[PDB]
């Protein structure tokens, strides 16, 4: 683990107060012995007032936990590790989310509102660590707010990201900057059901269904203007059967092996 | 795969350290093979007998849902226990998910949705201790997988602070499991059993080997 | 859930306000909020409020000084 | 005296505000009842080879003891 005395500093840090027996914890009875603290201020555990048991320390999974003898609900329990950093354990948590992805072309991918970001010469992973720390227990949340510690889990996560993926492997599914419609089905995919499809383009405008209604006025006008551009006749249906190829064919992300004139 | 290929017949042993050569012999003593039904009257008629679940042969079907055994020697309120509990599931949802996108090349939005959709909880009739067994309903995969996600369990159990989650045990994934069934004695002389819980009231949802692929 | 009709609760307890629903507690989801920060990250969060600077869509930040928008 | 023991709190709040660098390596315990502070050039321990090196301008054994007090 680490050193004995700073595991008794952190433990003297935890106590607000001082105790009378500092003297009597040694390395192999720390475990052992009662602990009872000075009664000035009350303990940091629990408000109450003048804590009327000693506490006491168990040695469990690498980690020190505090409990007072007594009523166990008067004392609130204490968990203290001697293991690593804080910052690491916040960068194992942030790439578990699978918020921050690597390119083949050497660029991170950020989800960020509901879409996947990517900046050249803009660093987004601090943004990305400023806007997640919503996701995550209380401890973590205060040492998001300092830039040099966003900063260090920022290296952190670029450190620990080897191995890239692959974006825009879907022909079939028209992105938006507020979710994906599935062509097969019309369907629209909203929020974390879009993050599947990795699409780092999008048209630009936000979908709508109210203005998504076959039967509109807007609708009707417009079989008008089709029909002056392309007349509805046999002798051309030819034509109009190939018509629609061209336009509908804007939709995927296919290679196409045709020019049209 | 499996598709057709369900899992309903239910393994059970009766007693720890039981002799090896009587479990190929299937000594009806030891081991026994039940369904659902039949599994519940037995632990009905029988209030004093101590079950034990586990495989078989895994060497021919070897698909178990997703469970996960915690035990902390202390007592906690509801509402600091919900906040933990809380937590812990989504600590353990974003772990699972990660190592199944990073190795099993799975889809981690499914994996979360399916783990965090259902699961079902236990409680210890100890007054001093918090323990439970925790499974995951909708999520299915191989023995080896779990061999394979003990180290990374056993990492974060380190590097967490949360109460419950630091007191993991990834010990039991291993070679022949065992899993103590719910409401069921566990020693001759021993009067702490597992309850229910209120979202679930049936037998099968307890059962780590039970499959149906909805 | 429908109206909630027993009353919520709010507490404070290690810098944090949490809110529980009273009488049974499984029935809604207990939520916590950190009344806790830097006072340089609040500095920011209030100029923020203003609404004196922003963003382009080109990559530059345009910002209000002497009645005017400068970039 | 009784004022050491109650800005602990103060101080060590301070140091959690604060972000400047060394200020994240203090130290508040050491207020407490019967404190015990170590003499420069008095080492912890025989087997401990590390003694307080000493800084000038200050030479004088009275420039390093809280417990004096002098009036001038
Ligand atoms: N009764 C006590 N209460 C609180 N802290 C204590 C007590 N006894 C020892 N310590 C702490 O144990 C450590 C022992 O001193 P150490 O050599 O590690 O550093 P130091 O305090 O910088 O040294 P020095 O004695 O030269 O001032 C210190 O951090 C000290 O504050
Ligand atoms: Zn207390």
């Amino acid at each position: 683990f680490i050193s004995f005395e700073d595991a008794i500093k952190r433990v003297s840090k935890i106590f607000i107060n001082s105790i009378i027996n500092f003297n009597d914890l040694d390395e192999n009875n720390f475990t052992t012995v009662p602990l009872v603290i000075d009664y000035v201020t009350p303990c940091a555990l629990c408000k109450k007032r003048s804590h009327k048991h000693p506490h006491q320390l168990s040695l469990e999974n690498g980690a020190i936990r505090i409990y007072k003898t007594g009523n166990p609900h008067s004392c609130k329990v204490k968990i203290v590790p001697l293991d690593g950093n804080k910052l690491f354990n916040i960068a194992q948590r942030i790439l578990d989310t699978n918020s921050v992805l690597l390119t083949e072309r050497g660029d991170h991918i950020v989800w960020i509102n509901n879409s996947w970001k990517f900046n050249s010469e803009e660093p987004l992973i601090t943004k990305l660590i400023l806007s997640i720390r919503h996701q995550l227990p209380k401890e973590y949340s205060s040492e998001l707010l300092c830039p040099r510690k966003r900063k260090t889990v920022e290296a952190n996560i670029r450190d620990m990201l080897v191995d890239s993926v692959e974006t825009d492997t879907y022909p079939d599914k028209l992105p938006f900057k507020n979710g994906v419609l599935d062509l097969v089905d019309g369907m629209f995919y909203s929020g974390d059901d879009a993050k599947k499809y990795t699409c780092t383009v999008s048209t630009g405008f936000k979908f709508d269904d109210t203005k998504f209604v076959e039967d509109s006025p807007e609708m009707e006008e417009l079989m008008n203007i089709i029909n002056d551009i392309q007349p509805l006749t046999d002798e051309n249906k030819k034509n109009r059967e190939l018509y629609e190829k061209t336009l509908s064919s804007c939709l995927c992300g296919a290679t196409k092996g045709c020019l049209t004139f | 795969d499996a598709a057709i290929r369900g899992n309903d017949v239910i393994f059970v042993l009766k007693t720890i350290g039981v002799p090896s050569a009587c479990r190929q012999n299937e000594d009806p003593r030891f081991v026994e093979a039940f369904k659902c039904d039949e599994l519940e009257r037995y632990i009905d008629n029988n209030p004093e007998c101590t079950l034990f679940e586990s495989l078989r042969d895994e060497e021919a079907y070897s698909i178990v849902r997703i469970f996960m055994d915690v035990d902390l020697d202390a007592c906690l309120d509801e509402i600091d226990y919900l906040t933990a509990i809380q937590d812990f599931i989504i600590e353990v949802s974003n772990c699972v998910a990660r190592f199944a996108f990073t190795e099993c090349g799975a889809i981690h939005e499914n994996v979360i949705k399916s783990m965090r959709s259902n699961f079902s909880l236990t409680k210890s009739t100890n007054r001093d201790k918090t323990s439970f067994h925790i499974i995951f309903l909708d999520t299915y995969t191989t023995m080896d997988t779990l061999i394979a996600m003990k180290r990374t369990l056993l990492e974060l159990s380190r590097s967490s602070e949360n109460p419950l989650t630091r007191s993991i045990d990834t010990a039991v994934y291993r070679r022949k499991t065992t899993l103590r069934v719910v409401g069921t004695r566990k020693n001759p002389n021993c009067d702490t059993i597992h309850v229910m819980q209120p979202p679930h009231d049936n037998i099968e949802d307890y059962l780590f080997t039970y499959v149906d692929m909805n």
